[PDB]
């Protein structure tokens, strides 16, 4: 606090505002082609020979 | 090779889907065949002309 001679009037003491934060959610897309080509070779389950 | 029906063998397959604007249907049968003679030594061919 200010130190203040009585005979005199007081201090004026200032004050201090706030902020704000603000975000956007970024976006996330990824998708895969299934064609044939990656359909029919056999897959690792698959027995040798027929399938 | 084809979603309709999964995949599976047979003699032929027929699809029909259409396409929505215009208006216009696609029909299309498909299949995959192949005639295998067992013996192909069963049979033979001559030609007689020139």
């Amino acid at each position: 606090a200010p130190f203040v001679a009585p005979n005199v009037q007081g201090r004026v003491i200032k004050e201090s505002g706030y902020n704000t934060k603000t975000f956007k959610p970024a976006y996330v897309k990824p998708k895969h082609v299934i064609d044939p080509n990656m359909i029919i070779p056999r897959q690792p389950g698959e027995a040798l020979g027929t399938g | 090779l084809d979603k309709g029906a999964g995949y599976q063998a047979l003699d032929y397959f027929p699809k029909m889907w259409d396409q929505e604007d215009p208006s216009v249907e696609y029909l299309m049968s498909q299949g995959a065949p192949l005639m295998v003679p067992a013996d192909p030594n069963a049979s033979f061919l001559l030609t007689v002309m020139s």
